[PDB]
DNA sequence: CTACCGATAAGCAGATCTCTCGATTGCGTATG
DNA sequence: CATACGCCTCTCTGCTTATCGGTAG
RNA sequence: AAUCGAGAG
């Protein structure tokens, strides 16, 4: 765009709407007449396709326009197809409003009553009256009657209507919302079921007959019933045209207009327009423009316009039905070849057919019939590749570049190096102004070669110049006549602009694909150097693109405008992003070698000369690049003044923080710790702990932990007091530093580093040898055989095989045998490294750099230096082959921990074929699921904010999506910016800087313009509310006093702060141990917590998504990425793994416990019978089914299942179960001793057995030892053999003996962090709700979603919502904000039920254009022109549809100036 | 309020709502056994009177409907018996700032 | 008795970052 | 034998739809 | 311009 050309005028919404088939003929410029689109001699035809009233086309001036190529916009044309054809969009609105519709009558098959009731509801709902809309159904209390309730509802709609206007409730244009949108559309869907429900028409009496489709562009009927006709003649597969169809239709909407304009208007209908049901039939084609139709020379190749094909197309059918018109009237005067005419005339039937085909692929692909096939206007722009998402949320963009990054340590970590190359070809229009004649004009005289220099001048008549093709003495003519006056008076107000080339002084836009997060697109300072053409980056910034230089490239985008470039400067530029807003964590530092050359140069052993120690600094410093305070350079003592004045490493960094710290500031008195453990350094060593004061280091050492991905650093700190600038300095000063340091004292490593000592090597081999009997004893153990049995022995291989090929043993004895090799690998390094390393730390480089952090790891240094250890695949060992081999070298079934991958090699020496096997497989697998791993977060990534991307904080405190709906009043209920929360309860830091951190919270300077005195009163008051009510259940207690920032605006009002803090800032000033007193602590703490709150505005919901999205790449209940899906991406009440918590009563036993829950826990049928015989006798066809039933004493108590118990089971479900699969099979066909006599009770119960059951013929239960229970069976002879084993199982073990519903296990697991729990395998908390002897019933807190939400309520929901999203980041300690996991909670129960992130989930949105570039952008965009919905353009994708300046941040307000006169 | 078990009759559903602005509520024993405002889960929630609620919404400047909401058919709208349009107050124990107090309304 | 409806397992519609190269593009038959 | 013109088979969610009976007119 | 193939982070 142009700055210097303004547009007055401005799109402010748009609302779809249907095309009327005259206003086309009114507009087009010409018809579309024949099919051939060009003749030869290179020429269009007229009435063709490329009819110049349609545009121009290759230097054929426009008929229409009169303009050429680069002036004609297009012009639209006409098609006119004589039989109207259906709009393949709205098929099914067509097929849902002609059905249900009594052609005899003219209206809707249903009472005039509902449908006047449904259309009143609308109307209500229109203004945005919801609780008015459901009270309209307390009317109800046959003509004057029915219409008695018509005149009360309607003169009760408009009373309504008419308080809703005079209070305010409503406007004139109506109140839309989303939940109006979502009780709108759950009534209209109602009300179509209920009208497509009916039988004969009830206002009437009469039968309609039905409707059929195969499809699209298929019609059909039906006929009527035997019965049917009878009926309708005492009340007085045919196919239909798309005309009659039409006609049908056109009826029945002028008679039901009320009805249609309540549903076919979602806002108040202010233009009274009708709704006419031709809307749905395309009478005539739209032509799109040559401009848009336009063929590309690929070569000589030409290329015919798809568009253009199928447009020729349809006009083909179009003239074959028109010229067989012209015949069809031969045939009218000659009414005897009647035949003939029917043969034409079916002729024509087909070509109708055909041309609706011919419409429907024109405009769906997929809805053609044929089987490459042509794109279609829907596939234009429908998915990924479409329009919506390929050409408008994301474009190719101008003055943009790309090329291979280079580290460059040389450079300010605010910097970017920026090849010569580029910086010849990207310009920057600078409009010329006296204060830049002085660059500019010397840019035009170096011109587009010589950087700095320009390639365009743009006149102020806005033409354009060119300097590429000039001479050095007419660029000097056009620079001496740059500015001056402009003698045109309507340019009066403009000046030149110079393309002017990238000098240093601009900031460009740094983006590394793919770009999970924020942090990932920053703002960089170029600096322009005459090296290499590749982008060159400082090492800090690695951490936060996630970058590295193993042939990385990362587009450089330059901003074109100064809105663009102070957006870059202050809200996007590297250095304030220290931390990211994910966790508050820091992201930036120096990496690897800085990290290791400072555990040298700030080990107590370095000591540096005069000479030494001022080179270090004048080589980190530079004051005459601005790195310094003092306007020259300062000193410090040296530690040692005889012999000779030495320094040292630590004075170095103190003097180092003393240049670039600004003065008469207190140095930062920091207490912190490293990586590195006291016994490394020797016997009392204190260099585990940091102890830095006044700006001085005075103990241990610097590390990773004080520069780069740790926490509560030195840097850290110095961005905590100084802002994030004088961080981002030190760490270029450090980065300056450690670099000419390493010069002179260089670091390495080598073999030396990675070997061991004799000792060493003889520990490591006597604990390794113990290996052989540590896997056979695994094994043996597995399989609960006797310890210590030699590995041959029969018994044990049979278990081993019988492990092998069960997958649930398998994976027992897997477990159990890498827990045994890794204690012993756990034994080897703890014995081995460090005491047996020849070369030892600090020496010991690699050693070194583990411990440091800078690179590896203790378990890195283990496996080169001790011991490879156990291979993982998946969650196992190793495959093993059928034959139960491991390998082939390996003995079938072996008990041995090398053959079960553990590989005791270390990559020292060497690892042997059969172990380098095992680790090509784990490493293989660890590259498959890290490539799987990047995927899979994409689509949750992308689901989240495309839902969230518009929600931001409210200039009220309060976040709430950009339609206004309100998600949440508070950001996590405190209002605490997760950047700036870095140290609001590190008390100890706070006060021990209290002098400094003044200095920045100037309270004479923040005093005035605030209020200080009513939040600290109000926040007393209600402390001591809080306190004298002590402790008292939740349900209890009062709710007099509210929390302050509630009543009193957070950032107006001092003191106006959360309870937390509160409470923890009382806490810690219970030390009472010292100037600084508590009164100005406390105003200053609270000051912090005014100033650490999040800006209006701010893209929270986006912060959120990506907060909740990119830590999922590194991802018994489910976990990980397929957890977090199933919690927020589908919202799934069918939930994988559900479980319950139960709290159990602190006075009862374990024992008691282990009863209860086998008590409760599911028992099958099928868990007692050892086995169950079926004797199929023929000789009518007799099957005895005895059941074999386990010991009882064993299963009795262990089941807690009595004979009597058993017994009633079997008496009532097995066998009717039984009995129902045997019939029903049937039915589908066609398509041990005993006593003959127990007792006259037992025959008595076998009587009421065959009594009760259908074809049972006996029946005996053991009731005094329930071991066998029989019962003889038949059937007819007509039926075949039948299995009676299978059907028998699967009813067995359908069967329940005692199960308490949603309940199939009850387990008792292990107590963790006390509180000891009761999981089951199943949610159903009407069942222990009884059982209150033993459970804590009023604490039982579940797995699931939507059974809390439907048992408990939605705040229970949303606990759990978040309990549950935390809990899967808790597995790997990706510790997220507890606040953009309830962002997403309670904008995922927004609408008071459990809502997903999905299209379903946002169905009910005002913004369709969201919708639309979200997915299925045909269904949303019918929803949308069918309900006249007037997008309303405040939704960011809406924004980015139409091109209008994003609301979020810089957009939430507007820019005024006050003129100085009249 | 009418205390049901088992199942209460179809047929005898339908005249809730037909009565007078003076209304008639039912609650199933299965839901009775256990108060769930005590379970700690379930946060405590209150009531809202006219005058609050319209100081509320001139506070937030906003409409009626673009609260938060909470369904007719919550359980502890049963409990509260909550009509369309009563502003709930709920209570929020967040860990991040300890006592906190959100809304939805009863659409 | 039967219609109103309230609920019982199956068919289908739509899902599952950026970049740079190179190669090739369906056929059958009718008139001159 | 060149030149020219058209006919043709190894996922998962969430909403299309069930067969039948309960039960007041 | 699409399809297929090779790769980069
Ligand atoms: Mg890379
Ligand atoms: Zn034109
Ligand atoms: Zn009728």
């Amino acid at each position: 765009m142009d700055i210097s050309k303004p547009v007055g005028s401005e799109i402010t919404s748009v609302d779809f709407g249907i095309l009327t088939a005259k206003e086309i003929r009114n507009l087009s410029a010409k018809q579309i007449t024949n099919p051939t689109v060009l003749d030869n001699l290179g020429h269009p035809v007229s009435g063709g396709l490329y009819d110049l009233a349609l545009g121009a086309f290759l230097r054929n001036l426009c008929s229409t326009c009169g303009l050429d190529e680069k002036f004609c916009p297009g012009h639209q044309g006409h098609i006119e197809l004589p039989v109207p054809c259906y709009n393949p969009l709205f098929f099914n609105q067509l097929y849902i409003y002609l059905r249900a519709s009594c052609l005899f009558c003219h209206h809707f098959r249903l009472k005039s009553v509902e449908v006047h009731r449904y259309a009143c509801k609308l109307r209500l709902l229109q203004y945005g009256l919801i609780d008015e809309s459901y009270k309209l159904d307390e009317i109800t209390l046959s003509s004057t009657l029915l219409n008695e309730l018509k005149s009360k509802r309607s003169e009760y709609v408009d009373m309504a209507i008419a308080k809703a206007l005079s209070d305010g409730r409503t406007t004139e244009r109506g109140s839309f919302t989303a939940t109006v949108n979502d009780e709108r559309k759950k009534l209209v869907h109602e009300f179509h079921k209920k009208l497509l429900s009916r039988g004969k028409c009830d206002n009437c009496g009469m039968f309609s007959p039905k409707f059929r489709k195969d499809g699209f562009t298929k019609i059909f009927e039906t006929a009527l019933n035997e019965k049917q006709i009878t009926n309708n003649r005492v009340k007085g597969s045919t196919y239909i045209l798309s005309t009659e169809v039409k006609n049908i239709l056109d009826t029945v909407f002028r008679k039901e207009q009320c009805v249609l304009q309540y549903v076919f208007h979602s806002r108040p209908n202010l233009s009274r327009k009708l709704v006419k049901a031709d809307s749905f039939f395309m009478d005539v084609l739209v032509v799109p423009p040559t401009r848009f139709r336009l063929p590309s020379k690929l070569g000589e190749e030409v290329h015919e316009n798809s568009q253009n094909q199928l447009l020729s197309k349809v006009l083909t059918t179009s003239l074959l039905i028109r010229d067989l018109n012209d015949d069809l009237s031969k045939l009218q005067k000659d009414k005897v070849s009647l035949e003939d005419r029917r043969v034409i005339f079916s002729r024509l039937m087909n070509a109708f057919v055909t041309i609706q085909n011919d419409v429907n692929a024109f405009i769906d692909s997929t809805k053609a019939q044929g089987r490459v096939p042509i794109p279609g206007v829907k596939q234009a722009l429908e998915k990924k590749e479409g329009l919506f998402r390929k050409h408008m949320m994301g474009k190719r963009v101008n003055y943009a570049a790309r090329s291979v990054i280079s580290p460059d340590p040389n450079i300010e970590t605010n910097e970017i190096g920026v090849p010569p190359v580029f910086a010849v070809k990207l310009t920057y229009p600078e409009p010329v102004t006296a204060y830049n004649i002085a660059e500019l004009r010397q840019a035009v005289i170096n011109g587009p070669d010589k950087w700095p220099g320009a390639t365009q001048i743009q006149n102020e008549d806005g033409s354009l110049v060119s300097l590429i093709g000039m001479s050095v003495e007419q660029r000097k003519a056009l620079a001496n006549q740059l500015l001056t006056p402009s003698s045109n008076v309507s340019t009066h107000t403009l000046n030149k602009k110079v393309y002017r080339h990238i000098k240093n002084r601009d900031v460009v836009l740094m983006n590394r694909q793919p770009t999970l997060h924020k942090a990932s697109m920053m703002g960089h300072k170029v600096r322009v150097l005459p090296n290499e053409k590749t982008l060159r980056l400082h090492y800090a910034n690695t951490g936060a693109y996630n970058a590295d230089f193993d042939g990385d490239e990362m587009n450089m985008h330059f901003p074109q405008n100064e809105n663009a470039r102070a957006e870059a400067l202050n809200l996007a530029n590297t250095d304030s992003q220290y931390l990211t807003p994910t966790s508050g964590s820091p992201v930036r530092g120096l990496i690897q070698d800085h990290i290791s050359a400072g555990v040298w140069l700030t080990s107590k052993d370095s000591f540096f000369t005069r000479e030494q120690y001022q080179q270090y600094i004048y080589g980190c410093i530079r004051p005459e690049d601005g790195h310094t305070t003092r306007s020259k350079i300062v000193t410090l003592p040296p530690t040692i003044f005889k012999p000779y004045p030495l320094w040292t490493g630590k004075q170095i960094i103190t003097t180092v923080l003393l240049n670039v710290t600004p003065p008469d500031m207190p140095g930062i008195n920091l207490i912190s710790k490293n990586k590195i453990k006291n016994e490394y350094w020797g016997k009392g060593s204190l260099e585990n702990e940091v102890l830095f004061k006044d700006g001085a280091l005075l103990c241990g050492i610097l590390d990773k932990s004080q520069y780069g991905a740790s926490k509560y650093g030195i840097v850290h700190s110095l961005h905590e007091v100084y802002g994030p600038e004088v961080a981002a300095k030190v760490l270029s000063v450090l980065g300056r530093l450690f670099t000419n340091y390493i010069t002179a004292t260089a670091f390495t490593c080598g073999m030396d580093d990675l070997r061991l000592t004799a000792e060493g090597n003889k520990w490591r081999t006597d604990i390794l040898k113990t290996s052989v009997d540590t896997g056979r004893e695994a094994a043996a153990e597995v399989t609960n055989l006797d310890k210590d049995t030699p590995a041959d022995d029969p018994e044990l291989l049979k278990r081993l095989q019988e492990i092998l090929r069960d997958n649930n043993k398998s994976g027992i004895l897997d477990a159990v045998t890498s827990s045994k090799v890794n204690a012993i690998t756990s034994q080897v390094v703890s014995k081995c490294v460090p005491d047996g390393t020849m070369k030892k730390f600090p020496c010991n480089s690699m050693q070194a750099m583990a411990l440091s952090g800078a690179k590896g790891s203790n378990v890195n240094v283990s496996q080169i230096m001790c011991l490879l250890g156990q291979q993982a695949l998946e969650g196992r060992r190793v495959p093993v082959m059928v034959s139960g081999k491991t390998l082939p070298s390996f003995k079938p079934y072996e008990t041995d921990a090398m053959a079960g991958g553990y590989v005791k090699g270390r990559f020292y020496s060497g690892i042997k074929p059969q172990e380098y096997y095992f680790h090509c497989m784990a490493g293989r697998e660890g590259l498959i699921d890290t490539a799987v791993k990047t995927s899979r977060s994409g689509y949750l990534q992308r689901c989240l904010t495309k839902q969230l991307e518009g929600v931001h904080v409210s200039y009220d405190n309060s976040i709430r999506d950009a339609d206004g709906t309100l998600v949440q009043f508070m950001y996590g209920g405190d209002a605490i910016d997760i950047t700036k929360e870095s140290h609001m309860t590190q008390f100890e830091f706070c006060l021990d800087n209290y002098y400094a951190l003044l200095k920045k919270y100037n309270p004479s300077a923040l005093i005035e313009h605030l209020d200080v005195e009513s939040a600290l009163k109000y926040s007393k008051k209600t402390l001591k509310y809080r306190k004298k009510h002590s402790k008292e259940p939740h349900y209890k207690q009062s709710v007099k006093y509210d929390p302050v920032l509630a009543k009193y605006n957070p950032a107006k009002y001092l003191g106006s702060v959360s309870e937390n803090f509160q409470d923890k800032l009382e806490s810690f000033l219970d030390k009472n141990s010292k100037g600084v007193n508590e009164k100005k602590f406390r105003a200053l703490m609270q000051l912090k917590y005014m100033r650490s709150l999040i800006n209006p505005g701010e893209a929270v919901g986006i912060i959120a998504s990506q907060s909740v999205g990119e830590p999922s790449t590194q991802m018994n209940v489910t976990l990980g990425i397929p957890r977090l899906r199933e919690i927020v991406m589908t919202a799934s009440a069918a939930i994988k793994t559900p479980q319950m918590t139960l709290p159990i009563w602190n006075d009862v036993s374990d024992e008691q416990a282990d009863t209860f829950c086998k008590s409760i826990s599911k028992v099958l049928l099928s868990e007692v019978i050892d086995k169950v015989i079926v004797t199929e006798t023929t000789g009518a066809r007799s099957y005895v089914i005895h059941m074999r039933f386990f010991d009882n004493n064993e299963y009795s108590e262990e089941y807690d299942v009595s004979k009597e118990e058993l017994q009633n089971v079997i008496s009532n479900q097995f066998i009717h179960l039984l009995e129902a699969a045997i019939v029903k099979e049937i039915k589908k066909q066609k398509r041990v001793e005993a006593n003959n006599n127990m007792n006259k009770v037992q025959r008595d119960r076998q009587s009421a057995i065959i009594s009760h059951h259908r074809f049972i013929t006996k029946y005996n239960f053991d009731d005094e030892s329930g071991k066998w229970c029989e019962f003889k069976l038949e059937l007819a002879a007509d039926t075949e053999k039948l299995l009676m084993v299978n059907i028998v199982e699967e009813i067995c073990r359908k069967s329940i003996i005692r199960q308490i519903p949603h309940i199939d296990r009850c387990v008792h697991p292990e107590p963790e962090n006390g509180k000891r729990v009761l999981v089951t395998e199943g949610v159903n908390f009407q069942a222990m709700w009884d059982q209150e002897a033993f459970i804590d019933v009023d604490g039982i807190t579940s797995n699931d979603v939507a059974a809390v939400l439907k048992t408990y309520g939605v705040e229970a929901a949303r606990n759990t919502i978040v309990n549950e999203i935390n809990n899967v980041f808790s597995r790997y300690a990706i510790s997220v904000s507890f606040r953009h996991l309830d962002l997403i909670a309670d904008m995922m129960t927004r609408q008071g039920t459990y809502l997903a992130f999905n299209r379903q989930g946002m169905e009910t949105s005002t913004s369709s254009f969201m919708k639309m570039s979200y997915e299925t952008t045909c269904q949303f965009l019918t929803k949308a022109v069918l309900d006249n919905e007037r997008e309303q353009l405040d939704s960011p994708s809406a924004r980015i549809v139409v091109g209008k300046l994003n609301n979020v941040g810089t957009g939430s307000f507007d820019v005024l100036a006050k003129v100085p006169n009249a | 309020i009418f205390v049901y078990q088992n199942n209460i009759t179809p047929s005898a559903m339908k005249l809730v709502p037909s009565i007078p602005p003076a209304t008639i509520e039912t609650f199933n024993e299965a839901a009775l056994v256990v108060n769930i405002t005590h379970h700690e889960l379930v946060p405590k929630h209150i009531r809202l009177s006219s005058d609050e609620k319209r100081e509320l919404l001139k506070r937030y400047r906003l409409k009626e409907s673009q609260l938060p909401r909470i369904q007719r058919a919550d359980p502890v709208a049963l409990y509260l018996g909550l009509k369309r349009g009563e502003v709930v107050k709920i209570i929020r124990k967040s860990e991040t700032s300890g006592r906190y107090a959100s809304y939805r309304i009863c659409m």
